[PDB]
């Protein structure tokens, strides 16, 4: 709280290190854009039967 | 009988004010006067709010 706040310069450093990751997991695909939204993932469309 | 009462006017927000001390010196009494801290912030910024 306080102010004026100053932000560390490690921490966008570090933001860009989680952001720039492609790995394999439980997901599926995991890479992220510039946002941090979810990018190439797979969607398993599924349908509940009598089976 | 000094009251002490904060307010939060955003950026850009002129009328609101004008009216606020037009407010405060129409509606000021012999018995009370309340004493505004103003402090122009972001609005929609949570992080400055809260501060
Ligand atoms: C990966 O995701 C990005 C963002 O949606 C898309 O532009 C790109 O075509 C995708 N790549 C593959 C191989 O699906």
């Amino acid at each position: 709280l306080a102010n004026p706040a100053v932000p560390w310069g490690q921490g966008v450093e570090i933001e860009r290190a989680l952001k720039q990751v492609q790995v394999e997991g439980l997901s599926g695909n995991i890479k992220f854009d510039q946002n941090g939204k979810r990018i190439n993932y797979t969607i398993n469309i599924m349908e509940l039967k009598t089976n | 009988n000094s009251i002490q009462i904060g307010g939060l006017f955003p950026r850009g927000a002129d009328q609101e004010y004008s009216a606020f001390r037009v407010g405060m010196v129409q509606f000021s009494t012999s018995e009370f006067r309340l004493t505004p801290h103003i402090d122009n912030l972001e609005v929609a910024n949570s992080f400055a709010v809260t501060n």
